[PDB]
């Protein structure tokens, strides 16, 4: 319960700064570039913070059964109860997932030990060969 | 005109910024050609380092002349450019349209110069 705890505070917290920015960007005159970069770094690391949190207490997040309560009704708020427990993406987001699926020739489900492996370790190497080029471009150069 | 001194400052500083347009245009390029580097054909691999060390080179000397023009800013007060009070021109304005209006006459008193 602390993980789903900690989940919900900074949730609720990332949702008040949405409605933040959602109330200054609603207004007809558009405040000042500075303050609203402001804004958007704020809210977007908050964002990464909540990212980087819910990928740490995934084993909390995913032992937690869902039950529906005794005392709660469902015969009068089944319209809410499958407004929240229905959890599909937006179709843009999966005809945009199927279009980067096609463009990229990437699919993941018979990939075996053959060409596509040998493609696999060769792509390694270049990472690392830029890595190694570019300290060596650094060090080059006095930056102090 | 203005005096020497500022035509050079100018000139360098003009030089500044357009090496600073070349840096961002040089980082296009290479912003450019990784892709392709990530997508596996390997003949633009030999022409990656040369744009990433003219990248860098780039972008360090520039940096460097941009020093040595704020060194300049401090140490120029009051020195090559020297004063002089040789009249002042705020005053002086009296002087050169006294001159200028004597000339005139000139041209009037002499009735063979009016063609």
């Amino acid at each position: 319960g602390q993980a789903l705890d900690a989940v919900r505070m900074r949730l609720a917290q990332l949702t008040h700064s949405l409605r933040r920015i959602r109330d200054e960007m609603s207004k007809a005159e558009l405040p000042q570039w500075y303050t609203l970069q402001s804004q958007l770094n704020v809210t977007l690391s908050q964002l990464v913070s909540v990212t980087s949190t819910l990928q740490h207490f995934q084993e909390t997040l995913d032992s937690t059964v869902v039950y529906p309560l005794p005392k709660f009704p469902t015969t009068s708020h089944e319209s809410l109860v499958t407004t929240l427990l229905r959890k599909k993406n937006i179709p843009e987001v999966d005809e945009w997932m199927k279009y980067v699926r096609e463009t990229s020739g990437v699919t993941t489900a018979l990939l075996k030990d053959e060409e596509i492996e040998k493609l696999l370790q060769q792509d390694r190497e270049i990472t690392n060969w830029a890595r190694t080029t570019f300290r060596n471009e650094y060090g080059k150069h006095d930056f102090k | 005109m203005q005096p020497p001194y500022i035509q050079e400052r100018l000139k360098s500083l003009n030089d500044i910024e357009t090496q600073l347009c070349s840096m961002l245009q040089e980082a296009s390029q290479v912003t450019f050609i990784f892709g392709e580097l990530k997508r596996g054909n390997e003949s633009v691999k030999p022409q990656f380092e040369n744009h990433v060390k003219q990248f860098y080179e780039r972008l360090d000397k520039s940096t460097t002349q941009l020093r040595k023009e704020i060194q300049l800013l401090d140490e120029n007060v009051g020195t090559r450019l020297l004063p002089i009070n040789v009249n002042k021109k705020a005053l002086g304005q009296d002087t050169e349209k006294m001159e200028e209006q004597l000339d005139l006459l000139s041209a009037i008193l002499d009735p063979s110069k009016s063609k």
